[PDB]
RNA sequence: GCCGGGCGUGGAAUGCGAGUGCCUAGUGGGCCACUUUUGGUAAGCAGAACUGGCGCUGCGGGAUGAACCGAACGCCGGGU
RNA sequence: CCCAUACCCGGCCGUCGCUGGCAGUCGGCAGAGCGAGAAAGAGAGGGACGCUACGCCGCGACGAGUAGGAGGGCCGCUGCGGUGAGCCUUGAAGCCUAGGGCGCGGGCCCGGGUGGAGCCGCCGCAGGUGCAGAUCUUGGUGGUAGUAGCAAAU
């Protein structure tokens, strides 16, 4: 007899990514070698990175890591990101870039190449970098998705500025009572 | 009613009250709740400026002495067991005790 | 067909599985409520605070200077504690190099 | 004279006898097939004294000796002569065991195909 | 697939995933969205607010077309032409600006949402808002109406 | 009966519907019908135009 | 309210990795006991507070036993 | 002095954890190490096994369970696309079995008997897919039982 609880011995997390990719699954055996016979623990977190859902991933705009890569302590370095890097149309001038991410957008390969820039695979950044030195791993907008503007507390709450799900919007969809100080009252 | 005992900090000042920053456990749960009270129904707790005191010696007591190259203690220890000592008894010897016998009292 | 009508007989057991967490302590809490007429000035004071800009950089960099002046006119026995020494990986090899001549 | 494997282990079973259905005794449409018992007051399911027993993965075997014969091999279904070739680089671990609808034209084949790579067979002397 | 569902899984456990208590009766609460105003008061409340209730004018035969106005961001406002004319402005020495023809790419008004590269453009669109203008008019093009 | 946050659905189906299903497994024979009318319809007029006027 | 600069002996004891967000089933008849306790002559009655039980739980003991005492369970050998 | 499924010790199974270890099988283009209490360099001027990496291996700790939730099924049923140069009148399916076995288990593979014509393994796909109950439905058969009974009207 043990006075413990068993409740949260078991860690949630992933351990193998849950997709059937054998590129993908090619790429982590190569660095869960990496992982673990290198002190360097940026491998961990791009080994890390490798298992997560696509949700968790998202993608890099190009703009984005050229607002990241014009820091003042940087432009040598190389762009390491596990996500995918889409083409920004509301950007006019591109620095040479050197890019690794583990998919790269038809347009945003053309609009990185002729600027002189580089763009690498995650085989190909071991092989020039193995335990990751000289590289700014970065990540797209995690809490850009839709579907975070319904999360939170509820609508219908004291400052709660949340949205609802509604079938269509109009000025008689959630425009009444719950939201109209002359309808009974408002939040 | 609820409030009449527990402690907070403040957050705004007006002309005859305060706003405090009070705790309130409600089932399970504590909520930081803001309450504005007058200033008649409040006291400056003293919970705090022991420890203010403290902090004085402890900024003393480390600026004094490092000249002097020694290492003085500043964490507050528990109450220990007390050490070996002597007891004189010197002449007197000690009382003899008995526990009395039963007298009815009412 | 009465029935109970309220007890509270589980619930501090039920309170006390996922925790009583406090609430969630954070530096910068936020400034709703307090008094506008206070907080009217503290957002003018915030929107004047570029204009002390060029006294400011010219303030603390004679003060940085200030600092560089006041430094620069100033800049249980010995036998355990001796096996202690040659017991000593990064600070000892000399040491212990007189026993290795013991057995020559 | 045997073909003997390659080591003999002192096999060793936490339980021999089968787990039976609870009343599988007392009625004729419940089947021996293990089922485990759901009902809210069952004495099976809730682990009463002298009562039938639950199978948990306690009584696990052994993963050194686990799918065992107690000949000290190991059991694998062999159709053809061409399935047999896959264990002539295993003669001292796995036997090689002849499928049912084999027919007897086929299986003094087998057999003595057998005889040549040294595999054991568990059913050589069949319908013959 | 079948044979991936959760009645797989619940084949002989009696309540098949509905408990015993609460068996799983036909309707609990009452069929659609039933009691709004009554014993489903708090779902309404606290998840569709302002569900119960009437405002604004009723417009009577609404035809989509005449309200019709979709806009444009000055942002990508350089994406309706192609890239041989944005850089045969920039090389461009006499000062010709590009036209940039919006109601020809599908849009109607123009807004004014972020920075523009400095070069000359006369955009032919049909409406402007008042930043839109500005942006415009601070880079040195021309806000040109059409109908 | 709702759950938690979701959303207020009105489906229309309180009437009969299952008796009005048009199902669309005419369509590729559909396709076959029109195609080989309008093949057809061309060789009566050979020489003038498939579109028409 | 801003900057800028300087101070770690981490300023009680003990223990332990935490934080955080989604989606969410079942439940929403409970019952018993030490102590406190209301109505009632009282009740294996009715109604509460606190904690633990039973329900969801076998096991050793109380001959017997939903709740008492001990002690909570993978399958086994030895010891206690 | 007696004994519990409690505690100690030892074995075995499983889960959990170490987000543990292993691509170094680097061989006459060879030279066999990284268990070491102490931030960092064995630095240059002919030879077993293994590693289905979704694999293998080592340590610890842990294991009750209705309602309920999830995971894994080389558990089972029927059909489909592939595949097994698969099996079969020298006997398929089905059925019987005091036979020999494996698996914790769902189950399964052999032996023998009967039968007489089709069937299965593996990778994917699909579902009208697994029964002990529903005063369940249909069919059948018992106990009662060689019993009640075969007695209105000479």
């Amino acid at each position: 007899g043990v006075d413990i609880r068993h409740n949260k011995d078991r860690k949630v997390r992933r351990k193998e990514p849950k997709s059937q990719d054998i590129y993908l699954r090619l790429l982590v055996k190569l660095y869960r070698f990496l992982a673990r016979r290198t002190n360097s623990t940026f491998n961990q977190v791009v080994l890390k990175r490798l298992f997560m859902s696509r949700t968790n991933r998202p993608p890099l705009s190009l703009s984005r890591m050229i607002r990241k890569m014009k820091l003042p302590g940087r432009e040598n370095k190389t762009a390491v990101v596990v996500g995918t890097v889409t083409d920004d149309v509301r950007v006019q001038e591109v620095p040479k870039l050197k890019v690794c991410a583990l998919r790269v957008t038809s347009r945003a390969r053309s609009r990185i190449l002729k600027a002189g820039g580089k763009i690498l695979t995650f085989d190909q950044l071991a092989l020039d970098s193995p335990k990751g030195r000289g590289t700014v791993l970065l990540s797209g907008p995690r809490k850009g998705r839709e579907v975070y503007r319904h999360f939170g507390k509820a609508p219908g709450t004291p400052h709660s500025h949340t949205k609802p799900y509604v079938r269509s919007k109009g000025r008689k969809f959630e425009r009444a009572r719950g939201r109209r100080a002359s309808r009974g009252y408002k939040n | 009613k609820c409030y009449h005992g527990k402690t907070g900090r403040v957050y705004n000042v007006t002309q005859h009250a305060v706003g405090i920053v009070v705790n309130k456990q409600v089932k399970g749960k504590i909520l930081a709740k803001r309450i504005n009270v007058r200033i008649e129904h409040i006291k400056h707790s003293k919970s705090r400026d022991s420890f203010l005191k403290r902090v004085k010696e402890n900024d003393q007591k480390k600026k004094e002495a490092k000249e002097k190259g020694t290492w003085v203690q500043l964490k507050r220890q528990p109450a220990p067991p007390r050490e070996a000592h002597f007891v004189r008894t010197n002449g007197k010897e000690p009382e003899l005790l008995e526990p009395i016998p039963y007298e009815f009292m009412a | 067909a009465k029935s109970k009508n309220h007890t509270t007989h589980n619930q501090s057991r039920k309170w006390h599985r996922n925790g009583i967490k406090k609430p969630r302590s954070q530096r910068y809490e936020s400034l709703k409520g307090v008094d506008p007429k206070f907080l009217r000035n503290m957002r003018f004071a915030k929107k004047h605070n570029k204009k002390g800009l060029k006294k400011m950089q010219a303030n603390n960099a004679k003060a940085m200077a200030a600092r560089a002046e006041a430094i620069k006119a100033l800049v249980v026995s010995r036998k355990l504690h001796r096996l202690a020494y040659i017991a000593h990986p990064k600070l000892g090899r000399r040491a212990r190099a007189r026993i290795a001549r013991g057995l020559r | 004279a045997a073909l003997r494997p390659l080591v003999k282990p002192k096999i060793v079973k936490k339980r021999t006898k089968k787990f039976i259905r609870h009343q599988s005794d007392r009625y004729v449409k419940i089947k021996r097939n293990w089922r485990k018992p759901r009902g809210i007051d069952n004495r099976v399911r809730r682990r009463f004294k002298g009562q039938i027993l639950m199978p948990n993965i306690g009584y696990g075997s052994n993963k050194k000796t686990k799918h065992m014969l107690p000949s000290g091999f190991r059991k694998f279904l062999v159709h053809n002569v061409k399935e047999l070739e896959v264990l002539l680089m295993c003669n001292k671990s796995y036997c090689a065991e002849i499928a049912h609808n084999v027919s007897s034209k086929n299986r003094k084949a087998i057999v003595e195909r057998a005889a040549q790579l040294a595999i054991r067979v568990t059913n050589p002397n069949a319908r013959l | 697939p079948s044979r991936l569902r959760k009645t797989r899984k619940l084949r002989g456990h009696v309540s098949h995933g509905h408990g015993r208590i609460g068996k799983h009766r036909k309707h609990p609460g009452g069929r659609g969205n039933a009691g709004g105003m009554h014993h489903h008061r708090i779902n309404f409340d606290k998840y569709h607010p302002g569900y119960f209730g009437k405002v604004g004018m009723r417009h009577y035969h609404l035809k989509r077309n005449q309200s019709f106005c979709p806009t444009v961001n000055l942002d990508k406002l350089w994406t309706l032409v192609s890239e041989q004319t944005r850089v045969n402005a920039a090389k461009n020495k006499t000062g010709a600006a590009p036209i940039i023809d919006v109601v020809r790419s599908g849009y109607y008004k123009v807004l004014g949402k972020g920075k523009l590269p400095k070069q000359p453009v006369i955009v032919k669109a049909k409406f402007f808002s008042r930043r839109a203008e500005e942006k415009i008019k601070g880079v040195g093009g021309a806000c040109v109406l059409v109908a | 009966a709702p759950s938690r946050n979701g959303m207020i659905l009105k489906p229309h189906f309180h009437k009969d519907w299952q008796r009005r299903v048009a199902t669309w497994f005419n369509q590729p024979a559909r396709k076959i019908r029109r195609r080989k009318a309008r093949q057809a319809r061309a060789r009566r007029i050979a020489p003038r135009p498939a579109a028409g006027p």
